[PDB]
């Protein structure tokens, strides 16, 4: 009687229309996944690789 | 001793600190005005070592079973005196301070200790295989010392973890109380025959004793003593 809750699976606002051009989707394309994930994975994998190579290189102590 | 060797009697020869023999030669040479070589040592170091050591030989008339000690200055195994001794031995046993500081009083480094008769024709096939495996383990451990030091035990693979655990158990198990060590250690002395040692290490390498904590391998005899101590601890 006092509140309404919508446990919806997916909620979209096509009314915005520019949402794509908007960062919501435009950044989601570049500001997200591209650097939010792909760049994260590249950097972290490169760090692990440099670590493993130098830990082989230090295998004489 | 050469008189007794020449008449056929077997001789047990125990020389103490062959180094001290070399250091004195060094002091004598320094007082004699000879041109010093390397770290103040005599120029005639190799020749003096040869003249002393080639007399310590078993001949066709008699045999001399010689056991020597050598003192390494500081902890430098590259010192000219031990480096000269190394080529005059059938069996080398290297005691390391790092092992000794771990309360491993035998203090022998298995990877830096060799012997010529460690040959399957001479010592036996099982003894040879056990010794080679006990070196391959602890060689895998020496190869992974830094990874364990920095990253830790978790990063190693499962078989690498097993080999490292077995290597540390082997390091603890090489420790052994001595009958002459009762003065400062309360552990009674233990005499482990070579057959018992080989059997114990073969059982340890097979997997028996994996469940046993490493602390139960410290100051023990054969594997049966370790098992009895584990059962006493339940």
């Amino acid at each position: 009687p006092h509140r309404v809750t919508i446990l919806a699976d997916t909620v979209e606002r096509a009314d915005e229309i520019d949402e794509a051009r908007a960062e919501q989707a435009r950044a989601e394309a570049e500001a997200r996944r591209r650097e939010a994930q792909s760049e994260r994975d590249m950097a972290l994998a490169e760090a692990k690789l440099r670590k493993e190579m130098v830990r082989l290189r230090v295998a004489q102590l | 001793a050469e008189y007794f060797r020449d008449e056929g009697r077997d001789i047990l020869l125990f020389i103490d600190n062959i180094f001290r023999f070399v250091q004195a030669g060094s002091e004598v040479s320094s007082l004699l005005g000879r041109m010093p070589s390397q770290v103040g040592y005599q120029p005639t170091l190799g020749t003096e070592m040869g003249e002393l050591q080639e007399r310590i030989t078993s001949t066709k008339r008699g045999s001399i079973t010689s056991m020597q000690a050598v003192y390494v200055p500081a902890d430098d195994y590259t010192d000219p005196a031990p480096a000269t001794v190394f080529s005059h031995l059938d069996a080398t046993i290297s005691l390391e301070r790092s092992i000794a500081e771990r309360a491993i009083f035998p203090a022998v480094d298995p990877l830096a200790s060799t012997s010529r008769i460690l040959d399957p024709n001479i010592v036996g096939e099982e003894h040879y295989r056990v010794a080679q495996e006990v070196k391959r383990v602890l060689q895998r451990y020496k190869d992974l010392k830094d990874i364990i030091a920095i990253l830790g035990m978790e990063e190693l693979s499962d078989e690498d973890k097993l080999t490292v655990q077995r290597a540390r158990k082997i390091e603890l198990f090489f420790s052994q109380p001595f009958t002459v060590a009762q003065q400062f250690t309360g552990r009674p002395g233990k005499y482990v025959p070579v057959k018992k040692t080989v059997e114990s290490f073969a059982r340890l390498l097979n997997g028996e004793g994996d469940h046993i904590p490493e602390s139960f391998f410290y100051m023990q005899g054969d594997f049966d003593d370790v098992l009895a101590a584990y059962e006493a601890s339940q």
